[PDB]
RNA sequence: AUGGAGAGGAC
């Protein structure tokens, strides 16, 4: 996550060479989506990123104070200065192909953070495991090798669908399948079945 | 408000009107007034509405007001889903609510009752008024780990 | 409720879901790791006994494997130990348990569950890297994204029940959806932006770049088609190449606001058979929506030829785009010299228009809009003088953005975006509310203390002047954190309230089915309707039509 | 850089999180609902601490 | 020396607070167009002032760079997740047995930095690395 | 928690350089940027990579054992 | 650590929501998301 | 010579300046990553510690020496690890280096790769001595030590390829450009009132004629001429980057001929 | 294979309508006077000025996936300046003695206006449209 | 028979306007082959409409219902969630009761 | 955890071959080059390649997923003309270039100071 | 009692929960290689067999409609139109 | 194992 309530995970990582390349040499670290941006109206991350670029050049350390006459205006004139064009953009290279791309990217280093929430603390598989005592039911959590919930909510689903066998199925031969004899006179399980 | 409505020539054309908004609703007086068109007047109340005009025009109402919340939010949901939730309040005869009142109520066989709202005191009685359970209930079947009656299970297969 | 109307169950498995531009639509990718943990009973047979005694080979812990044969006695040999997993010959009826593999179908879920559409079946595609994976299509019904939201996965153990699976619930025959009568899967992010951008007028790929486009759709038949220009050098045009990737005999038409089958503003959409004739292609035709692309393809072709639809329509679009390349950045939210010195005069002269209407007010001029106070009256003017205010000035910096402004391009794509997304970017955020009216006198006639007491202006109250490209001020900002935190409240209120509607909706209706006579019951035998939806007909198959005997002159009608 | 603040209660460290109330020996009015016949109610919490 | 006075909420209630020592209060007098609209001194029977308004944030929030250019719910969103946010959680990690410690290998002092940082020993104890971050539509991964 | 062997970007070493931009900053008077330049950190990416640098080892070594 | 050392909790008309009074004594951002939003709040 | 053609600008022992007249844009491209990903170099690929008393954790230590510039100058004759018939390791395909450093002063005690020691037998190769451009010739420091501290351990530097890790790229970062104003309208810009003056001239605008208002698009052109220029880390001297580059490039081409007779 | 309408036009409009590539061009035949002529050309292949005036032709001719040429070595049947490949996709009575038919060039489009054309232009996958000069 | 006739009116109503004999003639000229595929399709399209014997359209319906009521979030009437809660609830004492008077 | 090795990317497997020629179905004199453990690397440049070989109707290559070093190169040539002898000849140009190409380049190295 | 063959009220066609349960149902017989109606072509698969023993009308199992009152009709897989 | 608490993830 940038510092910024961007939050995202990783997809794919590519290597040096198939990463997209400023003219200078430089690749990124990191890709984010421009699909982030407008609808979560998230402007300090775009200033964040070019003060932080002129900070970078400079050597500085770039001021996002709060409430400051810092100005995207007078951050872009001092990165004219370094030479960038103003705005962030720098042209850039498809690196599959070295073709241009295009379109100019918005370039530039920005704080991210690391978070807690990665994928192989999170990862459960059940193929069958542990029940419990009381309800002869899977247990609870995946750091007791348990089973996932079959909500009310889910079984609705399998309801619309129609697909009754299913709905049998996951609450049976998953979970508590069970057997058990009753009278075919008062109709409680009271037999005493001395099976076999 | 503006208004649709058929022309001396045939075409439907804008013809605006003027409309009265009230705080408050007296249905029962207001529309035995005079000067007044007492065949198209309206509240957001469909459970006066259902008093007054009675219950198919209350059932009519009643989504008329269902409808208007998905609509005016945006959205569209098809009118036969809708219908069915209007239909389903509005056939007890009066208006029948989504709650433990409403239709939890309804003699339907009680361990689908007891699935929601009131779990115990529902399968009490059931126990007190010596119950009869159809076992047509989607929810009985789920319990009982048979094979509800639903698409897929609604038939028989054979030779 | 929580134990017998829902139980933790077997055969089940969760992660951490990615998205995936190559996989097909139906397609999930699952985890090596997982593939090798969730089975699937297979009984011995002469059709599949080689690849299952190969299988057994492998055992558990090298991909396609099996733990546990299952015998005539229905005894348990146990592959990871078990001195004889080298011997084992395989009696026909012997069941192996073999790994989940690509192709068994698996039931796919993202909670909250809302609707049938919520779990679906997808084919098991076994991948490397720990993530399951989808098409980005597949990413709405599950209402899904992937900033760490995690999904489950239930295996079928029976030859039926993988049946009902694949034949009900199976992604491809959800596409078109009851809810509304229209698709609820449609192209997006990416692909939705980019394939607008392909198919501007100006938009023409030449021999190399379409080559290889063409190469990527998989169904392609092989045909390189004649490239619209000829002439000094052969271009292609973005239109023509991406009409490799829509079927035969797929007509649609239709004229948006200029439209006229001259399309001066490349407006609308006609698509005379697989090809598109003219308009620029945006969320309209290729979204998920009523009248588009993906409701005529799988209505007209069938769901299984549009559900490769999806496939072949990202594989080009995307592919163009990697080669285009496209980004945002604080450039998009400068508007203008100019245009920022209008924005400021509009926004002051509604400044020193509620000054008027207050000096009026106060003067004892102002008279009551008829059934509300005076004050009442006085606040909704200024709330107007306000909020036009914030649309004028907004409308103003959304007229001087160019066609090249990535803000808006995105915007017209229909990809993400609106007015008021570039309104407050640019120009002025506006004014800030709670419950209903702009801010309160939290201490005595005042709002923060570095107020004095008694003051309605608009600064005071809640209005913020400034826009986030400029920045808001100390107390502008504090307002507006006050605005966010109702609408943080009644959204970690609204989930409650509604997840409650639903669960009585659904328990209430619970058990209505349409019966074989075309009647609507429930358990009581009890009818709801007489004729389903009164028509009797099924929503995912129904469509808007204009039934034309009703509009019109008599005359014209006769005529 | 410890910052203190916290207490160790068998190895674990402890916080004491702040918790809020209304003042005692403070006067208020509320009106009150309208299906009610007390229709204001000045009160006071008497606290000696 | 009676030069900073300490007010709770019921005082101040009483009080007429200058938001910037200057700008707010030398006399009266052209201007940039990027510096965001401000409104003035108007009411100039002050009593005290502001020590300084970026002082109203608590802890976790005083680490967002300009956070007065986002929309509310996200500075509050990047509050709750600044606490889950690996690196250096103290110096003497090596000797403490606790069940779980998450330690960045290399941490960094952030580029884009805010004053209130300086209290908070963030450029020290930094979590977070400077990534050289691209937006761009690419693969479409 | 010591300089990075190689800027992570692009490649460069800047594990030598660490002692020596010391010694610009505090011994010749130098400021970051200048410094910088001298090390022949041309390019930003490497650029970052000494600048946020921050060396907690030097606390680390604190503690005794 | 720090922002836990400095927090807030309220127990049970309009408790959730930002109050003008809070100025300078409460931080306007730092709350939990649902459940406790508004009722733990950081000094 | 005949075919595509070098000139260069500039040359250092780190930095080769050139242009590259007459060549596909694919084939300019390609060898820009072979150079990136595909030249075999020698890295620490295996550390035995056997002890570490050190304020760094035993694994962290083991990257940073994976990353630290080993001469790799006579290395196709070293061989692959996988290849070699030894059971593991041995002289013919993999440098053996040793390290032992104790704190002994006040002072704090410094590590750095200088203090690294070849111990196997190099038998002739030049190869394995770690790279020092550093000054006072002690380059990168390994890690600090204070004066109880003590680390002692064992490196087996093996042959290795940028692409199955980024501590064998000879590589360092690679500059790029072509069409240096856009003649052949391959991006096109972003502007906010003017192209030219918001975005600079590259340096190699000295390079090319500028297009003249006056004249129509060049709709037959294509990408020749690129101005690149090739940075190494060390453990090859930068001429040799470009040829094993083009010596490679043209090796796994040789391997799809020679592969379509085998089968 | 064979021509299929020829006439010499006068370009009296030029319209980059937010585009750097294409234009909406309007002419009249130098000819008929029942006769107007709108059409997409890409001006940045075959640049064109107000007041040019260009020749037009529609031929059909000199489908199997198309093999990159070897021109003047194979039948060009053009010589010309500026040659497209198009669809036909409405024909429309302005009533009399007034036909228009519609041309689509991978959304390149064209509405040409006449009378005898007509007995002439068929419903059809057809149409390379050339100009010259 | 009766149930049957008025089911499929709004259809028809439909149907024939647009395969009204000028209208098919004129407006779009199929040839008498062709027609008799118009009519194929319609009947076999129409027939595939039917709602199958076995959906389970109460829990569809309040899914339906229910999942949009989910996007809802934001001057008169009570409106969104809050007025879902009440029409549902046959609240006795609304929050905004109103006449609409013609 | 769930990550392929890195070798996977440059070594061959369990038996697979380094190219498999297919024959396209869609149109004919037509083939279908799948080539295991490569990427854009060479893809490209063989593409590239065959394009300016005359007698060479369609050249295109794609990596069909990335977590994959594989690509598939599909080619078509003028009736007469067998299209491994378009790839067999495309190669050895490649070769030549990149044979000059180093030659240029020491010639002109060998001339420079610092 | 039943219900006649001649007067059945009920779709002539096969609602897609019937396909889904024959298919399922034969998929299960065939999976335990119960014997097998029609020419396998290839196909070994036990559902893609079913589906080509369906299309070629050879599945040998009958249908029993529950009309909401408990009456019945009986349709076979022979006699009803599979659309769909 | 059970029983309770608290923090936190996704809408
Ligand atoms: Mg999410
Ligand atoms: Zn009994
Ligand atoms: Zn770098
Ligand atoms: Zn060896």
């Amino acid at each position: 996550a940038s510092r910024h309530g961007q939050k995202g995970t990783i997809g794919i990582t590519y290597r040096r060479e198939d990463m997209p390349f400023t003219a200078e040499g430089i690749v990124p670290d990191l890709i984010i989506n421009p699909h982030a941006i407008p609808s979560r109206m998230t402007v300090a991350h775009l200033i964040e990123c070019l003060l932080s670029k002129v900070a970078a050049l400079s050597g500085n350390e770039g001021d996002a104070s709060p409430f400051t006459d810092i100005t995207v205006e007078g951050i872009s004139k001092l990165l004219r200065e370094h030479g960038y064009q103003s705005r962030g953009f720098e042209v850039m290279y498809n690196g599959h192909t070295g073709k241009k791309l295009m379109a100019q990217i918005f370039f530039g280093p920005t704080y991210y953070q690391r978070l807690r929430h990665m994928v192989d603390d999170k990862i459960h598989a059940r193929a069958r495991g542990p029940m419990q005592v009381l309800t002869r039911q899977p247990v609870e959590g995946r750091s007791r090798d348990g089973g996932l919930r079959f909500g009310e909510m889910e079984r609705d689903c399998m309801i619309a669908h129609g697909a009754a066998s299913f709905l049998k199925e996951r609450l049976m031969e998953a979970s508590d399948a069970f057997r058990v004899h009753i009278c075919g006179i008062c109709g409680l399980m009271t037999v005493i079945a001395k099976l076999n | 408000y503006d208004r649709k409505v058929p022309s001396p020539t045939g075409e439907y054309v804008k013809e605006p009107e003027w409309v009265l908004e009230t705080d408050g609703v007296n249905l029962s007086e207001v529309m035995t007034v005079p000067g007044i068109d007492p065949t198209r007047i309206y509240t957001n109340s469909f459970i006066d509405i259902m008093e007054v005009l009675g219950i198919e025009a209350g059932r009519a109402a009643l989504y008329k007001e269902v409808y208007n919340v998905i609509a005016s939010d945006g959205s569209y949901v098809n009118y036969r889903h809708m219908a069915l939730l209007v239909d389903v309040m509005t056939t007890q005869g009066g208006l029948t609510s989504v709650t433990r009142h409403g239709f939890n109520r309804s003699n339907t066989g009680a361990l689908m009752r007891c699935s929601f709202e009131e779990t115990v005191e529902i399968l009490f009685e059931a126990g007190a008024s010596a119950e009869l359970d159809d076992c047509r209930g989607v929810s009985e079947n789920v319990i009982l780990g048979q094979m509800a009656p639903i698409g897929t299970g609604a038939f028989d297969v054979m030779i | 409720r929580g134990n017998l109307m829902g139980k933790r169950v077997d055969f089940s498995a969760r992660t951490v879901i990615s998205g995936d531009p190559n996989l097909e639509l139906d397609q999930v990718g699952v985890p090596k790791s997982i593939a090798k943990t969730l089975t699937y009973p297979e009984v011995v047979t002469p059709y599949n006994i080689d690849r299952l005694t190969q299988l057994v080979r492998n055992g558990p812990n090298e991909h396609p494997g099996a733990k546990y044969v299952i015998r005539d006695s229905g005894d348990r040999i146990d592959l990871r130990y078990s001195k004889r997993a080298g011997d084992i010959q395989l009696q026909y009826g012997w069941k192996v348990e073999r790994h989940i593999m690509d192709n068994d179908p698996v039931l796919f879920n993202r909670q909250p569950s809302l609707h049938k559409m919520s779990m679906m079946a997808h084919r098991v595609k076994v991948i490397p890297y720990s993530t399951f994976r989808l098409n980005l299509s597949v990413t709405s019904p599950y209402n899904a994204d992937f900033d760490g939201d995690e999904m489950n996965l239930h295996v079928p153990q029976s030859e039926e029940t993988r049946a009902e699976l694949s034949q009900l619930c199976a992604v491809p025959l959800q596409i078109v959806s009851p809810q509304s009568n229209k698709p609820c899967m449609g192209i997006v992010q990416d692909t939705l932006c980019g394939i607008r951008k392909l198919t501007l007028r100006d938009t023409f790929i030449e021999l190399d770049q379409v080559l290889n486009m063409l190469y990527w759709v998989p169904d392609w038949d092989g045909v390189i088609p004649t490239p619209a220009i000829i002439k000094p050098k052969p271009l292609w045009s973005g239109k023509q190449i991406l009409s490799v990737a829509i079927p035969n005999g797929i007509h649609l038409q239709r004229f948006d606001e200029g439209t006229t089958l001259l399309s001066p503003k490349d407006n609308g959409m006609l698509i005379i058979d697989g090809q598109i004739i003219f308009g620029v292609v945006e969320k309209k035709t290729v979204g998920s929506s009523n009248g588009g692309l993906i409701h005529v393809v799988t209505r007209e072709k069938g769901p299984q030829v549009c559900a490769k639809l999806f496939g072949n329509i990202q594989k080009v679009v995307n592919f163009w785009l990697l080669h285009n390349g496209f980004s945002t950045g604080i450039g998009d939210t400068i508007a203008d010299g100019p245009t920022m010195r209008e924005i400021t005069e509009t926004i002051a002269e509604a400044k020193k228009k509620v000054l008027d209407v207050t000096k009026e007010a106060q003067a004892n001029l102002l008279t009551a809009k008829h059934g509300m106070t005076l004050r009442e009256s006085f606040e909704d003017n200024v709330v107007r003088f306000l909020n036009e205010a914030r649309d004028k000035a907004g409308r103003l910096a959304e007229v001087n953005l160019k066609d090249l402004n990535n803000v808006k391009q995105m915007v017209m794509a229909g990809s993400k975006g609106s007015f008021i997304n570039i309104a407050q970017m640019s120009a002025c955020v506006g004014q800030q509310s709670v419950e209903g009216k702009r801010i309160a006198f939290g201490f005595v006639d005042r709002t923060l203390p570095h107020f004095s007491k008694d003051d309605y202006s608009p600064e005071s109250k809640g209005f913020v002047e400034n826009s986030y490209l400029r920045g808001l001020t100390p107390q502008e900002f504090f307002f507006h954190a006050m605005g966010g935190r109702e609408g943080l409240i009644d959204t970690a209120v609204k989930t409650a309230e509604t997840g409650y509607i639903q669960r009585r909706l659904v328990k209430a209706l619970e058990d209505i089915m349409v019966h074989y006579d075309n009647t609507t019951r429930n358990s009581l035998g009890n009818v709801i309707q007489f004729i389903y939806g009164e028509d009797g007909m099924d929503a995912a198959h129904i469509e808007k039509q204009s039934l034309d005997t009703i509009g019109g002159s008599d005359a014209a009608f006769e005529k | 850089f410890d910052m203190g603040g916290y207490f160790i209660i068998n190895g674990s460290e402890k916080v004491l999180i702040a918790q809020e109330r209304s003042a005692g020996n403070i006067v208020q009015v509320f009106k009150k609902a309208a299906p009610s016949p007390i229709s204001h109610v000045a009160e006071i919490r008497s606290a000696l601490e | 020396e009676g030069l900073v006075e300490y007010i709770d909420a019921e005082e101040e209630e009483s009080i007429l607070i200058a938001m910037q020592p200057e700008d707010l209060e030398p006399a009266e007098a052209d201007v940039d167009p990027a510096k965001r609209i401000r409104v003035s001194h108007h009411a100039t029977t002050f009593t005290h002032c502001e020590i300084h308004p970026s002082m109203i944030l608590g802890v976790a929030a005083s680490i967002i760079p300009f956070p007065d250019h986002n929309q509310s719910p996200r500075n509050t969103y990047q509050s709750a997740m600044g606490k889950q946010a690996m690196g250096v959680f103290l110096t003497n990690y090596n000797v403490r047995m606790d069940t779980m410690a998450n330690i960045l290998y290399y941490p960094q002092k952030p580029l884009g930095t805010t004053r209130a940082m300086e209290y908070l020993k963030f450029r020290e104890l930094p979590a977070g690395q400077n990534a050289i971050v691209a937006i761009a539509c690419y693969s479409g991964y | 928690m010591i300089v990075p062997v190689r800027c992570f970007s692009c490649g460069k070493v800047v594990g030598d350089k660490w002692e020596s931009y010391l010694n610009l900053l505090q011994e010749d008077e130098l400021d970051e940027g200048t410094a910088l330049s001298r090390l022949g950190l041309k390019r930003y990416c490497c650029r970052r990579m000494i600048l946020t640098h921050v060396d907690l080892i030097e606390k680390f070594l604190r503690y005794n054992p | 650590t720090l922002s836990h050392l400095r927090r807030t909790n309220t127990p049970i008309a309009k408790p959730r929501q930002l109050h003008n009074t809070h100025w300078g004594l409460v931080c306007p951002a730092e709350t939990p998301e649902g459940q406790a939003c508004g009722l733990v709040k950081n000094l | 010579e005949e075919g595509p053609q070098v000139k260069i600008r500039e040359a250092s022992k780190d930095n080769v300046d050139f242009i590259l007249s007459n060549v596909d844009l694919a084939m300019a491209n390609s060898l820009r990553r072979v150079m990136i990903a595909e030249i075999p170099t020698l890295a620490i690929d295996s550390v035995e510690v056997e002890t570490n008393t050190t304020v760094l954790a035993d694994e962290f230590i083991a990257h940073r020496l994976g990353l630290i510039p080993l001469q790799s100058m006579d290395i196709e004759q070293l061989e692959y690890s996988r290849d070699c018939f030894c059971e593991d390791h041995c002289d013919k395909c993999s440098v053996v280096l040793t390290l032992q450093a104790f704190g002994e002063s006040e002072s704090t005690t410094n590590v750095y790769s200088k203090d690294l020691v070849i111990v196997s037998n190099l038998m002739g190769r030049n190869i394995g001595h770690p790279i020092i451009q550093d000054k006072e010739g002690n380059g990168v420091l390994i890690c600090k030590l204070r004066k109880g501290q003590e680390l002692k351990l064992t490196c087996v530097a093996k042959k290795g390829i940028a692409k199955e890790h980024a501590k064998w790229g000879p590589a360092a970062a690679i500059e790029f450009e072509y069409d240096p104003w856009n003649k052949l309208k391959h991006t096109d810009y972003w502007y906010e009132q003017d192209s030219a003056k918001e975005w600079p001239q590259s340096k190699n605008c000295e390079y090319e004629d500028p297009p003249n208002e006056g004249d129509p698009f060049d709709y037959k052109a294509q990408a020749d001429t690129f101005y690149m220029n090739v940075e190494s880390v060390g453990s090859i001297p930068v001429d040799q980057v470009v040829v094993r580059g083009i010596d490679t490039l043209q090796k796994k081409v040789a391997s799809i001929l020679l592969a379509l007779t085998q089968m | 294979s064979n021509t299929l309408f020829d006439d010499i036009f006068q370009v009296s409009e030029v319209d980059p309508g937010r585009y750097n590539k294409v234009c909406r061009i309007e002419a009249a035949s130098t000819t008929q006077d029942q006769c107007k002529l709108t059409l997409d050309i890409n001006v940045e292949l075959f640049p064109v000025a107000a007041q040019d005036s260009l020749t037009v032709t529609i031929a059909s001719s000199l489908t199997r996936s198309w093999r990159p040429p070897q021109a003047g070595d194979r039948s060009l049947a053009d010589d010309y300046d500026y040659v497209m490949y198009g669809t036909a996709y409405k024909f429309e009575e302005v009533s009399k003695d007034l036909i228009a038919v519609y041309y689509s060039f991978g959304g390149l489009l064209m509405r040409l206006e006449g009378n005898y054309r007509n007995l002439n232009n068929l419903k059809q996958e057809n149409a390379y449209l050339l100009i010259r000069r | 028979q009766n149930a049957q006739r008025d089911a499929v009116t709004l259809f028809c109503c439909l149907l024939r306007s647009r395969l009204a004999t000028r209208r098919v003639l004129q407006e779009y000229r199929l040839t008498k082959q062709a027609f008799d595929w118009v009519l194929s399709n319609i009947e076999a399209q129409f027939l595939r409409s039917v709602v199958h014997p076995g959906e389970m359209v109460g829990v569809l319906a309040a899914q339906s219902i229910g999942e949009p009521a989910t996007q809802m979030t934001l001057k008169k009437v009570t409106s969104g969630v809050p007025r879902l809660k009440e029409i549902l609830n046959v609240a006795k004492n609304m929050k905004t009761p109103s006449l609409t008077v013609y | 955890m769930n990550a392929p090795d890195r070798f996977e990317l440059f070594l061959l497997g369990e038996g697979e071959s380094k190219l498999k020629i297919d024959p396209d179905t869609k149109a004919p004199n037509a083939v279908v080059i799948t080539f295991e453990k490569e990427d854009h690397t060479l893809g490209n440049l063989i593409r590239a390649e065959l394009l300016n070989d005359r007698k060479v109707l369609f050249a295109a290559y794609k990596v069909e997923h990335p977590f994959f070093a594989r690509f598939k190169l599909r080619i078509q040539t003028t009736e007469g003309y067998d299209p491994k002898d378009a790839l067999k000849n495309a190669c050895n140009s490649i070769i030549n270039k990149l044979g000059a190409l180093k030659t240029n380049f020491e010639t002109e190295w060998n001339l420079q100071t610092l | 009692k039943a219900i006649p063959k001649d007067q059945r009220a009920t779709t002539p066609y096969m609602t897609k929960y019937e396909r889904a349960r024959i298919l399922g149902t034969r998929a299960l017989q065939i999976s335990m290689n119960a014997p097998v109606f029609v020419d396998l072509e290839g196909e070994t698969d036990p559902l893609r067999i079913a589906m080509k023993e369906l299309a070629e009308k050879k599945i040998p199992l009958v249908i029993r409609r529950y009309l909401p009152d408990g009456s019945f009709e009986d349709w076979s897989v022979e006699e009803l139109i599979v659309d769909l």
